[PDB]
């Protein structure tokens, strides 16, 4: 079937606050993708093969809440820029691509997904290029091929006077060798 | 520091659904 | 005669 | 939650219609030049393109719209009035081909439905089923294009 997504928010403001600092939550998880937050930023975290995995330049080396109080990261590699804790109960995990495909697509925060054409293991090129700010909070999204499996984890825009044009991935790869690390 | 919290979630398993009335 | 709505469809399958 | 597909009917049938772009699109051979129903009175199709078999009024409350494919992908799916998804490969500027053909009553009542790429994104509008014996093995559509051409 084509990919499609909804996104959900199951929080706000000050209940994150107050989550932040107590490091429980005992919000039920849904979904393959969670959105996150520190008291600085907000970003994207992906569930692949029973880890939630996310970008290190946004969850940085903290723990995430769950209704067990605070979770200690499972991996952290400031290199790759993965940070990866056991993924939360009641989460779905994506499983890594298996057809090495040259069409991927990005699914945001605002749960769209935009195909994007692999121009290396680490980069692709936007088809319809869009400003930064619809990028802003989609670290740690999911790169899905046309099979709905994860190939890459979106770190950062390359983009020009404000327009991405193209976007630099974590290609599930990395995910490996970072876990055997 | 504090904990990064999750504040919503994307589902990509949704299929097409007849939306439900009442 | 006019054209009636009668039923919608989410393609996300999204609840509520 | 808002719909993209709108199940609609008229005094002879029921088809689909599918808001892209802000507009509620859907096949000439259904709604004709019919008026659509709101809360405030029938209000009239904005666009009446008869030779592309294509009509559009303003989006309706409780939809969404569609965004139009941009990936260029053949591997095309069809979703009918009943929720059903069905791969369909493009064989060309408005054809395809069912990877399971169904019997034309599997497709019917779909026609203003639309064709989405592997990006759940617009790739065009459910025209017309091509049947050989009862069964649909292809179908006829209305690419975004068009739409946006019409637009
Ligand atoms: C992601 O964290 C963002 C989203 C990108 C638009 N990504 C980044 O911030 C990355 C971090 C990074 C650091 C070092 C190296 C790399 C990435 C990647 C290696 C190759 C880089 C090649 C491109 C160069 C670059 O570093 N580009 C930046 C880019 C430059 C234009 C402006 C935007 C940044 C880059 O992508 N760096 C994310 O989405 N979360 C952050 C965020 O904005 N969160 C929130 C918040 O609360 O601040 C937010 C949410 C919604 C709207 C606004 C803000
Ligand atoms: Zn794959
Ligand atoms: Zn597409």
């Amino acid at each position: 079937a084509p990919i499609t997504a909804y996104a959900q928010q199951t929080r706000g403001l000050l209940g994150c606050i107050i989550t932040s600092l107590t490091g429980r939550d005992k919000n039920q998880v849904e979904g393959e993708v969670q959105i996150v937050s520190t008291a600085t930023q907000t970003f994207l975290a992906t569930c692949i093969n029973g880890v939630c995995w996310t970008v290190y330049h946004g969850a940085g080396t903290r723990t995430i809440a769950s209704p067990k109080g605070p979770v200690i990261q499972m991996y952290t590699n400031v290199d790759q820029d993965l940070v990866g804790w056991p993924a939360p109960q009641g989460s779905r995990s994506l499983t890594p691509c298996t057809c090495g495909s040259s069409d991927l697509y990005l699914v945001t925060r605002h749960a769209d997904v935009i195909p994007v054409r692999r121009r290396g293991d680490s980069r692709g090129s936007l088809l319809s290029p869009r400003p930064i700010s619809y990028l802003k909070g989609s670290s740690g999204g999911p790169l899905l091929c046309p099979a709905g499996h994860a190939v890459g984890l979106f770190r950062a825009a390359v983009c020009t006077r404000g327009v991405a044009k193209a976007v630099d991935f974590i290609p599930v790869e990395n995910l490996e060798t970072t876990m055997r690390s | 520091k504090g904990s990064v919290v999750i504040v919503g979630r994307i589902v990509l398993s949704g299929k097409p659904a007849i939306i439900p009335k009442k």
